[PDB]
């Protein structure tokens, strides 16, 4: 059965989405960055997140398949997203939905 | 690096409607989903006991139409009631996401919007449910007066009315998804039955 | 609406029930076809009762006894199938060949 | 009433600052907010019990000092103004930036007068305040209801 | 020939009652969010995910009652015209039907003692 | 006033093919009974919702409308507006067809409830027996909802819904056989025109039998095991979210209303302010029609009231304490009542 | 040439098409649960066909016993014996079908050759509506032995199934 790490705007599983199911395979490691649209994504920053994920699974993982490890990966991605969202690549969506600043309020960098 | 955590400056703004026959029907739509919010009995700590006292007869919440419901699928609201440890959190995302789309959230307590007292020197608490699901209304206070929950529901009801019917595009999920082969040596599940049928309980060793 | 096509429809259920009676792989799927056959005969009887012998219906009573006995016999059949499922642990009717 | 048009929007565009006397159920006021969003206005409610001088959070740039809990010694964030930032993050075809305040009872006369005077200056900006009360949703200019 | 008089409402009402579900349910898809198909399709096992294997450990605890129900439910169909004709019949058909009922009661006692 | 006659004649005066005229009067009562059925559902929901608050020193909805009058309106409109979800391995045909199967026959059984003489749809010579028949179709829909769901949690509690519904139909049948003795047949008009000055006094036992077997149609907290919220969450319903759950909800309450109306017509009568009515003329017919309708609704309301009032007085029973009512208290007693009524009609054929 | 006889005709052909289609669904579909529900559909359609033929009691009884009780019993017995239906094919899986088909088809034609050749006795008299009092009279005038003897039939069937499915 699945072994997942469901934070906000990072959901990681251990199967292969065929049409909307997941089908745990033990080796596919899907990802679902920001489903709820807390952030407005570009084509570049999202690729940076993708590459971080790829070089964070393969480059440093050779131990068991616990939820501990996937949760650690999700934490590293959710900190990388802070970095992208502070530096100013991506930003909040502003839409008339919730607008809760889960990551941070806007600063000015004095 | 000039305005950190910025706003995105959208375009193609919203293309709202203006005719009266549709906006009155929108008012009926919102009033209907409004005045019959059906919560989910989700209890983890004393916030649930105040929610239970809210069920009671000193002051119910059956009026303005709330039925405490037991399953997520029939439900419309998670009044998040208690602390969210790091071992029950997926058992909350799997209750939230496993629910129909026009659904709302209330975060009662301080142990579930910043971790409260357990926001420091704790190693198993989630310091805010707003980093698990999109909280829609916040009310503070470890155990709050359960009539304050009805203030939060007043404040949530005047936000359901703030919605529009040609605006349900901000209600689905985009699923920006990927795949990655790996090598992490799967282990067997050590979480089964076998509490008394295990050989070691019926076996004083040598 | 005529007697002729009622008889033909019943005969067609009879044919289909035979097809399901010979084609069956399972063992619970045979009683279903048998019940179809019994339904067909009931249908013939009711047709005869309406058209041929009306002022004293006499085939409707016989159909009552038919549905009675068919229910009882289906009960007993499923009881037997529950028991063979205990030993062989299947209902693949082509595994019940104890002769060569 | 049971059905209302867009005269609320005209009253708001005329006066600049209204004061809703909705009931204490919060079920029959968000529709007028919708009628505003149905025109081009964009909203931001930010719950006055939590606003300070109302010249530092709206006009000027102020310093928010988050919660340290023994860890992470005192630090500022300097969030920008609420009225010169959302007003610049509008879409292109934006008529204005209305301002909603849920709990207005807790505020005082002085900042009511300030918010009223702030409608004329800083043009594309309007105000509404939900001062709870009457059993029928009626409104009044916010220059009135004071002095 | 059709002597039942009292139908021609059963038909149309079977139609309209088979048409309320399909129509109240078709008046939902016209106005509702669409599918949300990734993880909202999973099966409710109280927050946690299902274990696996997923069998039931079947039992006769619900079969045998259906069996005896089939018996005693076939039986009642022999009693409605008895009750309805009890005006016309009188005696020697009550004596002749309490035999039926007594043998039924013997079956009931058999199922009861087990 | 024979409204059928004037409707057909006035419509036959401008032509329209008199057979076609007799054809075009069909849908009017056929939808009027749907109107009063839906209204009875709304009333039953509001009644339970306020009386379950009176029992507890509580106050039900008063902010929806004046007094919660518009609460089930909100519920229904919402459940229209909600998303529907079809879980992973569940079947597509059976899932959205279970609730239809369990809901339809309860509506279809409204072709026998009188509300007044010649103020019903098509008095069938079979009548109540057709209700006993159509009520046995619900377990198929329940098992459909159980099988058409990967939720073992559901199927484990959908089989016990086809264990009580398949258990409280035999005494439900015997208690109405005991009425078929008296009334020369099975039609409701004949069950009730036998009362001209009531069967409860002569069926003091079958009343309890019918009324316990009707409450226990997967309805009320004395049993309602397949929706045992505390034992196992909503049983077979927990995967039904939008309008399908509304179909189940509707079905429960409308079946309760049908049970109340049917106890009224069987044992008390949808007429008959208890004096021998018709001892005291269109303007008088329109008066006694209203009087009979009103008294019918009085008795139906009293039974709805008692039914909902057991829900908050009577903790549930596991499954063995339940099925030891059927075949051990309702079925032997129903047989005894049947034999008693038979013997008494044989000895004392007068009064029956 | 009428509206009242036209509804009977249309209803009859609709019910007959439903019967045939649902029986073919019972017999041809690989999954058996669908077959059981379609069998219930067959039973309902046949109960609706009987009403056209002036049999209402037996129709309600078919709806009360077969679909009500027997079909539920089959829906229990089927999940009693579901194990993912892991059946490997045989080489002659087609052969048997073909044989059955032609055999079955022949019978139909043969029966049809009878049904259209023999001069039935239509007996033009209006039937009787009271098809329930008459059956009561026949259970105690003509067909009394089957009543009294189906009693012990049901007893014996209960005694049999109770001691053939018992778990021991
Ligand atoms: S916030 Fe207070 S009431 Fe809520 S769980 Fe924490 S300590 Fe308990």
């Amino acid at each position: 059965m699945l072994l997942k790490s469901t934070t906000r705007h990072v959901h990681i599983y251990a199967g292969h989405v065929v049409d909307g199911e997941v089908h745990p395979d033990t080796e596919t490691l899907t990802l679902n960055v920001d489903p709820d649209n807390e952030l407005e994504w570009n084509e570049a920053a999202l690729a940076k997140v993708e590459a971080k994920f790829r070089e964070l699974v393969a480059n440093a993982a050779g131990e068991d398949l616990t939820e501990y490890n996937l949760r650690r990966i999700g934490s590293d991605l959710e900190h990388f997203i802070r970095s992208l969202l502070m530096q100013g690549e991506i930003g909040y969506n502003l839409n008339s939905r919730v607008r809760n600043y889960s990551l941070g309020i806007p600063r000015v960098n004095h | 690096p000039a305005i950190l955590n910025p706003i995105a400056r959208p375009e193609v703004p919203q293309e709202l409607a203006e005719n009266i026959i549709l906006t009155s029907l929108n008012d009926v739509y919102d009033w209907a989903r409004l005045s019959s919010l059906w919560p989910l009995m989700y209890g983890t700590a004393c916030c649930f006991i105040e929610f239970a006292a809210m069920i009671g007869s000193r002051f119910d919440f059956d009026r303005f139409g709330l039925v405490p419901r037991n399953s997520p699928r029939q439900a419309d609201l998670i009044i998040t009631s208690g602390t969210i440890t790091m071992k029950m959190a997926p058992a909350l995302v799997r209750l939230y996401e496993q629910m129909p789309s026009p659904k709302y959230v209330i975060a009662m307590g301080a142990c579930t919007i910043t971790g409260g007292m357990f926001s420091s020197d704790s190693y198993s608490a989630v310091r805010g449910v707003d980093k698990l699901i999109p909280v829609d209304v916040y009310l503070p206070g470890c155990p709050p007066r359960p009539e304050a929950i009805m203030d939060a529901i007043v404040k949530l009801r005047k936000k359901i009315a703030n919605e529009h019917i040609n605006e349900r595009g901000n209600l689905a999920q985009t699923h920006r998804l990927f795949t990655a082969k790996h090598k992490m040596k799967p282990v067997p599940p050590i979480l089964t039955g076998q509490y008394l049928n295990a050989p070691s309980r019926q076996a004083p060793p040598p | 609406m005529q007697l002729t096509y009622v008889l033909i429809l019943a005969a067609l259920l009879f044919c289909i029930g035979i097809y399901g009676l010979v084609t069956s792989r399972n063992a619970v799927r045979v009683l279903m076809s048998i019940e179809l056959l019994l339904n067909a005969v009931n249908l013939n009887l009711i047709g005869f009762a309406n058209y041929l012998d009306g002022q004293q219906i006499k085939g409707q009573v016989f159909a009552v006894f038919v549905i009675t006995v068919a229910a009882a016999e289906a009960a007993v059949g499923l009881a037997i199938i529950l028991a063979i499922y205990r030993n062989r642990d299947t209902v693949d009717m082509e595994k019940f060949n104890l002769l060569k | 009433g049971l059905l209302a048009g867009y005269q609320f929007v005209k009253d708001l565009e005329s006066a600049g600052a209204l004061a809703l006397f909705v009931p204490p159920e919060g079920g029959f006021e968000g529709r007028y907010q919708r009628r505003l969003r149905s025109k081009g206005y964009t909203t931001l409610p930010m719950s006055a019990p939590g606003l300070g001088d109302l010249a530092a959070y709206l006009t000027q740039e102020h310093g928010i000092r988050p919660a340290h809990t023994g860890k992470e010694d005192i630090r500022v964030y300097f969030q920008p103004p609420l009225v010169t930032y959302h007003l610049e993050n509008l879409p292109p075809n934006a008529k204005g930036l209305v301002l909603w305040l849920i709990d207005g009872k807790r505020l005082s006369k002085q900042e009511f007068a300030y918010l009223a005077q702030l409608t004329q200056t800083l043009p594309k900006f309007k105000v509404v305040v939900e001062v709870g009360g009457d059993r029928v949703v009626r409104w009044e200019p916010l220059a009135d209801w004071v002095a | 020939v059709f002597v039942l008089s009292g139908y021609e409402y059963f038909l149309g009402f079977l139609i309209i009652c088979s048409l309320v579900p399909v129509l109240a349910l078709a008046a939902s898809a016209l106005l509702r969010p669409k599918s949300g198909r990734m993880i909202r399709l999973t099966t409710y096992e109280s927050g946690m995910e299902p274990i696996g294997g997923a069998w039931i450990q079947f039992n006769v605890r619900y079969y045998m009652f259906a069996l005896v129900f089939v018996i005693f439910d076939v039986e009642t169909v022999f009693l409605y015209p008895w009750a309805v004709a009890f005006h016309q019949l009188g005696l020697l058909a009550f004596i002749e039907a309490l035999i039926f009922i007594a043998i039924l009661v013997v079956a009931l006692v058999y199922a009861w003692r087990k | 006033i024979d409204l059928q006659g004037q409707f057909i004649s006035a419509l036959q005066s401008l032509g329209l093919s008199h057979d076609l005229a007799k054809l075009l009067w069909l849908p009017l009562p056929m939808l009027m009974m749907l109107i009063v059925a839906t209204v009875g559902v709304l009333v039953a929901v509001w009644l339970e919702r306020k009386i379950s608050a009176a029992v507890q020193q509580r106050i039900g909805p008063e902010y929806i409308g004046p007094l919660g009058i518009l609460a089930p309106l909100a519920d229904g409109l919402k459940l229209i507006f909600k998303e529907d979800v079809l879980p992973a391995n569940s079947d597509r045909w059976l899932f959205t067809l279970g609730p239809a199967v369990v809901v339809i026959p309860v509506f279809l059984s409204y072709i026998i409830v009188p509300f007044g003489q010649n103020l019903l749809i098509s008095n069938l010579a079979m009548g109540v027996f057709l209700w006993i028949a159509l009520s046995s179709i619900a377990p198929i829909g329940l098992l459909m909802a159980g099988y058409a769901s990967n939720n073992k949690y559901s199927l484990l509690g959908g089989l016990r819904a086809a264990a009580q519904s398949i258990s409280y139909e035999i005494p439900l049948a015997l208690a109405v056989l005991a009425v078929a003795m008296m009334s020369n047949g099975l039609g409701t008009v004949e069950i009730v025109e036998q009362q001209s000055q009531w069967n409860v006094w002569r069926q003091p036992i079958g009343f309890l039998v019918f009324w316990i077997a009707a409450l226990a149609e997967c309805e009320r907290l004395p049993f309602d095991l397949p929706e045992a919220e505390e034992e196992l969450v909503a049983g077979y319903q927990t995967e039904y979210a939008g309008m399908k759950f509304a179909l189940f909800y509707l079905g429960a309450y409308v079946n309760l209303v049908l049970s109340a109306l049917l106890v009224s017509v069987l044992y008390f009568g949808g007429w008959s302010f208890p004096i021998p009515l018709e001892t005291i003329n269109p303007f008088l017919q329109i008066a006694f029609a209203v009087l009979g309708i009103t008294m019918t609704l009085i008795k139906a309301y009293f039974f709805v009231f008692l039914a909902i009032l057991l829900r908050w007085t009577v903790p549930r029973v596991r499954i063995d304490q339940l099925l030891d009512l059927g075949w051990k208290f309702l079925l032997p007693v129903g047989l005894v009542n049947l034999l008693l009524t038979a013997g008494l009609k044989l000895a004392f054929p007068v009064a029956f | 040439m009428d509206l009242a006889t036209l509804t009977q005709t249309i209803t009859f052909f609709a019910l007959a098409a439903a019967v045939i289609i649902a029986a073919l669904g019972v017999v041809l579909l690989d999954n058996v649960v669908y077959s059981a529900f379609l069998l219930g559909g067959v039973f309902l359609s046949i109960a609706g066909l009987y009403i056209l033929m002036n049999a209402d009691f037996v129709s309600a009884a078919q709806i009360l016993i077969y679909v009500g009780a027997v079909n539920v019993l089959i829906l229990f017995a089927i999940m009693l014996v579901n194990k993912r239906e892991t059946y490997t094919p045989v080489p002659g899986r087609w052969l048997r079908q073909g044989g059955a088909a032609v055999v079955s088809l022949g019978v139909f034609a043969l029966l049809t050759k009878m049904i259209l050749q023999t001069p039935w006795q239509l007996s033009s008299v209006p039937p009787t509506p009271d098809s329930i009092t008459t059956i009561g009279q026949h259970f105690f005038s003509d067909f009394l032995l089957p009543f009294e003897l189906a009693s012990v039939l049901l007893l014996m069937a209960l005694i049999g199934a109770v001691v053939l499915a018992r778990r021991e």
